[PDB]
DNA sequence: TTGTATTTATTGCAATTTTCGTGCCAATTTCTGG
DNA sequence: CCAGAAATTGGCACGAAAATTGCAATAAATACAA
C-alpha cells in the first residue's frame, strides 16, 4: 500500500528548435498585487493618520 | 444482421412474454459472434526519489 | 564570475530549488562538484568517476 | 538663478564551518612453495 | 595441507579549499520653495 510522492520543479529546461532553452515553472511562481480600493483612498481629504497609515 | 429461418408459433412456454428460442444450429454456425476489445495503460512517472 | 554577483548570492539562490529536465529532476546544488585531475592538465569531475566506477 | 526635502534604488564583505583528496597502518582476507 | 607472505580495506589524520552565515540600515535622482 502506498503511493510515491513528488516534488514540483521550479525550473524548467527543454531544447526547442535544437537550443537548449531554459524558463521559469508558472504554475509555482510567486506574485502579489496591490487592492486598488483601498489605495484609491490616500488623499488629504481624510484624516491624516488614516493618510500616514 | 443475419437472415433467419422463423416460425411463428408457441413451444411450451419458452417464448412466453418476447421470449426467444433459439437453434443449436445458430450457435455452432457463429452467425451471432461478435469480436469485443480493450485497452489497457501502463505509465511510467519520474519521483523525487 | 559569469553573472557578476557574490558567491554568497548564487549559494543562498540555488538552496532547496528543483529543475526538471528530459533526464529527469535535480536539485540545482546537483550540478557542483569536486574534481580529479586528469592526464594531459585537464580535470575529471568526481560526478563522472563515480559513474564511470 | 540655487539649496533642500522627498522618492527610488541598493541582492555584497568577511569570519566560520564544513567538505575535499590522499597518506599511514593495523586488522583481515587471500595466495603459494615446500 | 600449512604457515608465511602478499594483497585489501577502512579508520584516523592533515592541510587546503569551498560553502555558509552574520550584518540592519544608506546614496543618489527628483521636484519644490526664495
Amino acid at each position: 500500500t502506498g503511493e510515491p510522492e513528488y516534488v514540483i520543479p521550479d525550473v524548467l529546461v527543454r531544447k526547442h528548435n535544437g537550443h537548449w532553452t531554459v524558463e521559469l515553472n508558472s504554475d509555482s511562481i510567486p506574485r502579489l498585487q496591490i487592492n486598488q480600493h483601498y489605495a484609491s483612498m490616500c488623499n488629504n481629504a481624510r484624516n491624516d493618520g488614516d493618510s500616514q497609515f | 444482421g443475419q437472415n433467419m429461418r422463423v416460425a411463428f408459433m408457441p413451444w411450451n412456454g419458452y417464448n412466453f412474454e418476447d421470449s426467444i428460442l433459439v437453434s443449436e444450429r445458430v450457435v455452432q454456425e457463429d452467425r451471432f459472434t461478435t469480436i469485443h476489445i480493450q485497452e489497457l495503460a501502463c505509465v511510467s512517472r519520474d519521483t523525487k526519489l | 564570475q559569469a553573472v557578476e554577483m557574490h558567491e554568497s548570492t548564487i549559494s543562498r539562490v540555488t538552496t532547496q530549488k528543483y529543475l526538471h529536465s528530459p533526464r529527469g529532476i535535480f536539485e540545482l546544488k546537483y550540478f557542483f562538484s569536486s574534481h580529479v585531475n586528469t592526464e594531459g592538465g585537464g580535470e575529471a569531475s568526481s560526478t563522472a568517476i563515480r559513474a564511470l566506477v
